[PDB]
RNA sequence: UUUUAUAUAUAUAUAAUAAGGAAAAGUAUUUAUAAGAA
RNA sequence: AUAAAUAAUAAAUGAAAAUGAAAGUAUUCCACCUGAAGAGUACGUUAGCAAUAAUGAAACUCAAAACAAUAGACGGUUACAG
């Protein structure tokens, strides 16, 4: 679509008719657009700065920057053909966003594809209200997921406490593996403890599963009988 | 002084208002950077810079043969009251026909009266002339006494 | 507006950067020709297999065929 | 719709628009100048308060073509000395022709 | 040819980085001075 | 700044995952992270994603690949299956350490399925609990295979098979049968390979 | 630092020395903030031109060097000084497209450039009311956001309201304004004095009293229109923020230190502003009251008088020559005047806005009394110089003595001052006052001051004194006398249709072809 | 940004530090002129 | 990620169909057109073994002639239902 003139202007429209005569009464709406202009450019703005990564765009090294030899061993002399084209696509196509943490992340679940199992809300609570202090992986209002051995093997990183990326990693996954078999120690002693103490459950996960595979199981015999009898003819 | 490449940047001007770009680049030589200067001097661009085929110059960078062919010169283009500043950009002496007026018919030529069958200069336009290797308004010529080649209209 | 657009290459700056053009030229050329050089050496070590005598064109025939050797059969 | 007027009597400058087959080629005219206009850009003329005018209809001359043509032109293939030097960041002195005699 | 190329720029650079020394080095081989300091430098070397 | 709470968003601590959704292969473990969503949000199909999801779906839980794609869905599933055959296994209690003191892709020990240890017992009201019994189905007539809880094992008989399996033939899977889970091993590919007796 | 305290100074040859040595010792050149700094110089030397110039540099160069808020607010006081304000709101709207983050400083400067262009009919392109609205708009915006403050935008802040306040006339608001400045500024002072407050009264209220401040209520005063409404009352905004101004006013005049401002809301007669007026004055020129400068008495004056006799008729015979003792007398007045008056308050401006006062409120008498009382004539100054040195060296005599004590009140007539007396003249029709002001432009003409100036300067006064008494002879009908001051003076004066618009047109409406001819082949010869 | 510190082999990695704030009133001649219809 | 091909488009252009990186914004050069029919016809000339190919009119007659799209009718036009 066209850059739409008269969505914009509709206080000049109505100014003209007012003036005019052609309209006796001012709307309610004129004073307070009269007030508040709307914003009449529509322009394509340029970008010069990768936010997620801080890698500048729109910057050619110099022939004169390089004194030295490349890793061939060549001396730049002359501009390349790559270096002759104008790249103003560059600076108005919308950056792409890559974070270190997307492939540590990936790594993760990679190293433990069971953690994927374990349920993951998106839903978002409140994001400014984080207050965590990341010497240790427990968070007081987050749960204990990958997200927080990342979270962990960044501020290693960050703090130098380690210097490379695979050691902090591994520190904070054995961090990880503590906790949580700290936890599940506390589910199947809490198991045990209630039924030491006379606690009845009404059903268990197997017995659930049995009785589901058990209904899809006998709709699955009538199907399958009949279906046989429908080939045998 | 290639009136080629100006009636290239012209044509590049004019898209690049038709898209609406905040900034765009054109050849860095002489004839267009005087041209832009006198267009930015009119009020018809928002910024002039200096920069490479990649973008504006972050640090000042020395012109030499080395960098010239990377060189360029970024124009910012306004766009005011939901319409562009510079909308049309236009040659009057092309390559093909060329026209070099004496000052009395430039003065004929801004007074309403057509010359060689160029429009009369418009009340809201600029018209460029180039005398002795200097590009200059229309009035400026007139008023240095020079005689000059009549290169581009920008309304 | 009315000063030179670019300042002028030194002779000296010339001569050093045809000086690296040289450079590049020349080390281009020698890799080329050391890489040729590693070709001669590696057709050396196995030019003795490739028969240009009779009497290797016979013991090659021998071996292949009277000589019942392994052949290349699709199974 | 409102159009601009330059003092109240005519176009602010020369105006070549086209409009489906149709060019428009109208040009401003001096005080007492009457309209010199296809009958149909007169009329229009008439009723929107333009006084002096001149100008010629190019290859199609369809009258319904024409007016709207010549509304769509007074639209948006003019704007005022005011928007121009408002848009231009300039003084009207500074955009104002100068005089030749 | 590397060595030489090699050499040259960091002289270069090393007298261009002190101006001082450079002028020194124009009076012991008796923007001007920075092609005067090329010639120099290259013809010593 | 945007990027770096971005970048701490819980949508982009969901890893990239681009496998197909609906997988006909063998499946060893979880190949999609599973999505919650609270019951409030359901109400009102808000799941943390880009979009609303329809109001058909009337499960909690969803694996999805895109946000958004050129057809105006979300790639989605509405399965959450996978961590109950997890939570299942920590119900049959069978223990399986690299847990204990240049990036490897390597399934690292159990990845995430158990994390118990293997030298503890089941204390119960009658007393400790020696063997651990589970129920399941015997699969097919052929070692002869189980589905027990979420996973397939191989079961290791105990002189000849009861006699309902060779009446039953084919229908075999339709009842229960009562196993003890005689080991739990994980291979290199993920699989986790479990030996049971039909007692 | 070194180009902050040159431009300090507004020293050329400094600014032009450590930018010369930077370059050729020490291999520096300017970046944003040095340029930026240089752009301040240009601007305090007048000089616009050359400013807009290092402004497109700073954007050519590089990135680095683009101008940021700083810059742009420079260029937007750069503005103000010009009174442009299409340039003002063009830069604006490129701070906004380029992305750079206004500030406090931003809106009050587009405030004030509003407000000086919104002066006259002629600046202002016909828009005066809607550039004041546009200039109280940007204050409001700026209410609205907190952005970046300074300590000194406060101050700055208000006096781009008086400013709306002044060039709109509004004699209310410009009244509560200054109020409310002089009375919180004394009583910080006040509260944080290490000095007593009685003994330091002096400078205690000379820093109270700002010039400026004194000079836009003046103009607000001189500006009085009974029919006219504030531009300000029509916005709901606008009507509360008068509201709250004139509330407070008035709350803290019922509510120590006083001011002479009359116990009501408005002024509603040319009578009463004319007292305002007076009153303020003298209270400025009285540093509160602390100096009793204005207050006189027979018997001080008969003491004066003789003091000076005896001062002065010692002094005659020290001297080397007449030049010598005049120099002294020089000295001596100079001194005098600061001494007696406040040196800031009291000067060539806001004379020129008092005596302004009366002029469009069509008051000669008030207008010639403040003329005489506030302004000496310096060619009947050195005839008096040579008058007493005759009589010392070798009623009459008192009369001298009273004059040259009275000078403490009294500043020269300068050029623009006899230019103001000439407008007085066409305004009141009076052609004694045209006579009497064009003889003393003559006798001023032979004294050093004028001859001082340069010969272009010297020129475009006499110029614009020529087209004023042509005005002059146009409103009185006199078109013949107009007609010949345009001939006799036509090779040493450019005369432009501007000048000679209004008599154009009155010799149109009596159709005398013959002298319209003329005219034009003088204006239009080229 | 700039400058400097510690450390490491003239250079490299981390840490700190940022000089660009000015206020004042008043000072026409515009041009030449292109119409379509069935 | 960089290029080109293809498809659908935005703006723009267009009588519209539609084009869509050219049928867009501009520059340079070349070829071609000036109502239908008479007519690519006649006559002449050039070349070919020839068939023919190139170049190429005029008189006379008329207010016609054509392109895109619209709504209909029609089709020995398709499919779907009843
Ligand atoms: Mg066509
Ligand atoms: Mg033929």
């Amino acid at each position: 679509m066209k850059i739409q003139t008269n969505a914009v202007n509709v206080l000049q429209r109505t100014s003209a008719y007012l003036k005019s005569g052609l309209l006796k009464e001012t709307p309610a709406w004129y004073n307070v657009v009269a007030s508040i202009p709307p914003s009449t450019k529509f322009t394509r703005e340029p970008r010069f700065k990768n936010p997620s990564n801080g890698h500048i765009i729109g910057k050619l090294v110099d022939v004169t920057e390089q004194p030295h030899a490349n890793n061939k061993g060549l001396y730049k002399t002359r501009p390349n053909s790559s270096d002759k084209r104008v790249g103003v696509k560059r600076l108005y196509r919308p950056p792409k966003l890559t974070y270190v943490e997307d492939r540590l992340r990936s790594l993760f679940y990679k190293q433990h594809p069971w953690e994927l199992s374990r349920p993951k809300i998106l839903v978002e609570n409140e994001i400014g209200d984080e207050n965590y202090d990341w010497s240790h992986m427990l968070q007081i209002g987050r749960p204990l997921d990958g997200e927080s051995v990342i979270q962990r093997t960044m501020y290693l990183i960050k703090t130098k406490q380690y210097g490379d990326m695979v050691e902090a990693y591994d520190h904070a996954r054995y961090e990880f593996y503590a906790l949580r078999m700290q936890e599940e120690t506390e589910q199947q002693v809490a198991l045990e403890e209630a039924e030491m103490f006379g606690s009845l459950f009404g059903v268990s996960a197997i017995e659930h599963g049995i009785q589901k595979e058990q209904e899809v199981l006998d709709v699955w015999e009538k199907k399958v009988v009949e279906e046989t009898e429908l080939m045998a003819a | 002084m290639s009136l080629v490449k100006l009636a290239n940047t012209c044509a590049h001007l004019q898209n690049c208002s038709k898209v609406r770009v905040a900034l765009t680049s054109i050849p860095y030589t002489k004839l267009q950077l005087q041209f832009a200067y006198n267009l930015y001097q009119q009020g018809f661009l928002s910024s002039l810079q200096k920069g490479s085929t990649m973008g504006p110059d972050k640090d000042f960078v020395e012109v030499t043969p080395d960098n010239i062919s990377t060189r360029r010169l970024w124009v910012g283009l306004k766009y005011r009251d939901n319409k562009p500043v510079l909308s049309s950009c236009k040659l009057i002496s092309k390559p093909n026909s060329r026209i070099h007026l004496p000052m009395e018919d430039m003065k004929k030529l801004c007074s309403g009266v057509t010359i060689r069958n160029i429009k009369p200069l418009q009340p809201g336009e600029l018209i460029l002339v180039r005398a002795h290797n200097n590009i200059m308004d229309i009035n400026e010529a007139i008023s240095k006494k020079l005689d000059g080649e009549v290169l581009c209209r920008v309304k | 507006m009315s000063q030179p657009l670019l300042r002028n290459r030194s002779p000296e700056e010339s001569e050093l950067l045809k000086l690296k053009r040289n450079y590049n030229r020349s080390l281009l050329n020698f890799q080329a020709h050391k890489k040729k050089l590693n070709e001669l050496l590696n057709l050396y070590h196995v030019a003795n297999e490739f028969i240009v005598t009779e009497s290797q064109l016979l013991k090659k025939i021998d071996k292949v065929f009277n000589d019942e050797t392994e052949e290349f059969t699709d199974a | 719709k409102e159009i601009p007027r330059y003092e109240n009597r005519t176009i602010y400058g020369d105006i070549d628009f086209r409009y489906h087959g149709v060019k428009l080629h109208l040009r401003s005219a001096k005080p007492g100048f009457g309209l010199r206009v296809n009958h149909v850009i007169f009329e229009i003329c008439e009723c929107a308060g333009i006084k002096d005018l001149s100008g010629k209809v190019y290859k199609s001359r369809n009258d319904m073509n024409i007016a709207k043509g010549t509304i769509e032109a007074f639209t948006k293939a003019q704007k005022t000395l005011d928007e121009v030097a408002l848009g231009r960041g300039k003084k009207l002195v500074d955009v104002r022709k100068v005089y030749y005699s | 040819q590397r060595s030489l190329i090699d050499r040259i720029q960091t002289r270069l650079s090393e007298l261009l980085s002190n101006d001082l020394k450079c002028d020194q080095f124009l009076k012991d081989h008796g923007n001007i001075k920075k092609n005067l300091l090329r010639k120099h430098v290259m013809m010593d070397m | 700044t945007l990027a770096e709470l971005l970048g701490r968003s819980r949508i982009a601590q969901v890893a990239n995952n681009h496998k197909p959704l609906t997988y006909t292969g063998k499946k060893f473990h979880p190949t999609h992270q599973i999505i919650e969503t609270k019951p409030s949000t359901l109400y009102r199909q808000e799941w943390g994603l880009k979009s609303a999801i329809p109001s058909k779906i009337k499960s909690r839980y969803l694996v999805y690949n895109d946000l958004d794609t050129l057809e105006r869905i979300t790639t989605f599933e509405p399965r959450g299956g996978t961590q109950w055959n997890r939570l299942r296994f920590q119900e049959m209690g069978v223990p399986i350490n690299p847990f204990f003191k240049k990036f490897n892709t390597e399934i690292i020990g159990t990845g995430g399925l158990s994390y118990s240890l293997p030298g503890k017992l089941k204390n119960s009201p009658n007393g400790v609990i020696q063997r651990t019994v589970v129920p399941g189905r015997i699969l097919n007539v052929v070692k002869w295979l189980a589905a027990i809880g979420g996973f397939v094992a191989d079961v290791v008989f105990f002189q000849s098979p009861p006699s309902s399996f060779n009446s039953m033939g084919d229908f075999i899977r339709m009842k229960t049968f009562l196993f003890e889970i005689l080991e739990a091993s994980m291979e290199k590919n993920g699989s986790v390979s479990m030996h049971a007796r039909l007692l | 630092n070194c180009l902050k305290y040159s431009t300090k100074c507004s020293s050329f040859h400094d600014m032009d020395y450590f930018i010369t040595k930077f370059r050729d010792d020490y291999g520096i050149t300017p970046n944003k903030q040095n340029l930026t700094t240089v752009i301040q110089f240009y601007s305090r030397k007048e000089m616009t031109k050359q400013a807009w110039n290092t402004f497109d540099t700073m954007k050519f160069l590089s990135t680095k060097h683009f101008p940021d808020i700083c810059t742009y607010n420079t260029m937007l006081r750069i503005c103000e000084k010009e009174r442009n304000f299409p340039k003002a709101l063009d830069l604006f709207q490129e701070i906004q497209d380029h992305n750079i983050k206004p500030t406090t400083n931003t809106y009050i400067m587009m405030a004030r450039v509003l407000a000086s262009s919104s002066s006259n009919a002629v600046v202002s392109e016909g828009k005066s009311d809607s550039l004041r609205l546009l200039g109280w708009k940007y204050l409001h915006e700026l209410e609205d956001k907190n952005l970046y403050r300074h300590k000194k935008d406060d101050l700055n802040l208000f006096l781009a309201m008086m400013a709306l306040a002044a060039f709109d006339g509004d004699i209310e608001l410009s009244r509560a304004l200054y109020y409310l400045f002089i009375a919180k500024k004394y009583k910080t002072l006040c509260a944080n004095w290490k000095g007593n407050i009685l003994v330091d009264q002096d400078t205690i209220w000379k820093s109270t009293l700002m010039p400026e401040m004194l000079n836009y209520l003046m103009l607000a005063y001189a500006r009085f229109d009974p029919r006219n409404l504030p531009v300000l009352s029509g916005y709901e905004k606008g009507i509360e923020l008068r509201r709250k101004f004139l509330r407070e006013f008035d709350s803290s005049m019922r509510l120590k230190f006083k001011l002479p401002f009359l116990p009501i809301s408005d002024l509603n007669s040319e009578a009463q502003v004319l007292a305002e007026s007076n009153a303020i004055w003298s209270f400025n020129m009285e540093n509160g009251g602390t100096r009793n400068t204005l207050t006189s008495s027979n018997e001080a004056a008969l003491e004066d008088i003789k003091k000076y006799r005896q001062l002065l008729d010692s002094f005659a015979q020290e001297a080397e020559d007449f030049n010598e003792f005049k120099f002294k007398v020089m000295y001596e007045v100079t001194k005098m005047q600061r001494e007696s008056i406040n040196v800031n308050v009291f000067n060539k401006i806001s004379l020129h806005t008092y005596l302004s006062i009366p002029i469009n409120l069509k008051q000669q008498k008030e207008f010639l009394r403040r003329l005489t009382f506030f302004t000496f004539q310096q060619h009947e100054f050195e005839a008096v110089i040579k008058r007493l040195y005759e009589g010392y060296r070798n009623n009459l005599i008192m009369h001298d003595i009273w004059y040259i004590t009275c000078l403490r009140h009294k500043i020269m007539m300068d050029t623009t001052l006899y230019e103001l007396v000439m407008k007085a003249a066409i305004e009141f029709q009076n052609e004694d006052l045209a006579k009497k002001v064009w003889n003393d432009r003559g006798k001023f003409r032979t004294t050093v001051p004028f001859l001082k100036m340069d010969q272009r300067i010297r020129i475009a006064k006499d110029q614009k004194f020529a087209h004023l008494m042509v005005e002059f002879f146009t409103k009185q009908g006199k078109y013949s006398d107009a007609i010949a001051i345009i001939l006799s003076s036509k090779n040493r004066f450019n005369w432009t249709y501007s000048m000679v618009r209004n008599l154009h047109k009155a010799l149109e409406e009596i159709e005398d072809r013959n002298s319209v001819e003329i005219l034009l082949d003088v204006v239009n010869k080229k």
